């Protein structure tokens, strides 16, 4: 999925 | 050095979680459903992606458009984008209660008999049909194989393409060349360079290679590659 960057 | 990100993976763990996950847009996209941009821009940016590749994707031998839908999830990508182009879907999605809900989802492809084949499996047991398809679409799932099935995978796929037949990858980038390993979910984000390493292993070369637009900032870029197997 879409997933926000660490 | 740490040990490789990919040696985290548990396929068991991914199917636990996703079990448990909604099966609606937000599930299947993270929260980012229909409250947001995102999927209204991820349409846009795979028909803008599909369009742009016509010249390099007209069928051979008698051939008509049929595709797959690999990681399809309740089936969101051939609901709203995949069944414009293609002849006939076929997906692949191993959490039952997500193929459940894709029976509902694709209702209306269903009546006019344009789904094929619904296979309740992980991508890493699955095998193409030799020479059956016309494009093969891996959107937002394949951080679940480690990099070697993954090779492996891209290598049956290729098999499973008709001639001239295309694999797409949409997915997560890092912004570095380090892979990052999400343990919510059991799976790898990838840096481009480690695409490229696997595309290369496998055995396929890059025809495109375009960055989806307009997603939220804080997110993981995402990419679009277009994928040919190697001349002999
Ligand atoms: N080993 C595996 N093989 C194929 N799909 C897998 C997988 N492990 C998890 N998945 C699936 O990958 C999906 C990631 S979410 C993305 C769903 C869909 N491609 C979309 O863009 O709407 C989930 O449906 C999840 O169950």
């Amino acid at each position: 999925p879409p997933k926000q960057q660490l | 050095m740490d040990v490789p990100a990919d040696s985290h993976i548990k396929y068991e763990d991914a199917i636990d979680y996703w079990t448990d996950v909604d099966a609606t847009v937000d599930g299947v996209l993270g929260g980012y459903g229909e409250g947001t941009v995102v999927p209204t821009m991820d349409v846009l940016g795979s028909n803008n992606f599909l369009r742009k590749l016509k010249s390099r994707m007209l069928p051979q031998e008698n051939n008509v458009k049929y595709a797959v839908d690999i990681g399809a999830g309740i089936g969101r990508v051939s609901k709203t984008m995949l069944h414009k182009h293609a002849a006939k879907i076929d997906l692949v999605e191993p959490v039952k209660p997500f193929i459940e809900q894709m029976h509902v989802e694709l209702a209306e492809l269903k009546d006019k008999g344009q789904i094929g084949q619904i296979y309740e499996v992980g991508m890493q047991d699955w095998t193409p049909d030799a020479g059956k398809y016309w494009l093969i679409w891996c959107q937002w799932c394949v951080g679940h194989l480690p990099d070697a099935e993954l090779v492996a995978f891209l290598k049956r796929c290729i098999v499973g393409l008709q001639p001239n037949g295309t694999i797409v990858v949409k997915e997560n980038n890092t912004p570095t060349d380090t892979d990052d390993f999400d343990e919510t979910d059991s799976s790898v984000t990838r840096s481009d360079a480690k695409f490229r390493q696997i595309f290369e292993e496998a055995g396929l070369k890059l025809i495109a290679s375009e960055r989806q637009r307009g997603l939220p900032r804080e997110l993981y870029p995402v990419r679009m590659y277009a994928l040919k197997p190697m001349p002999n």
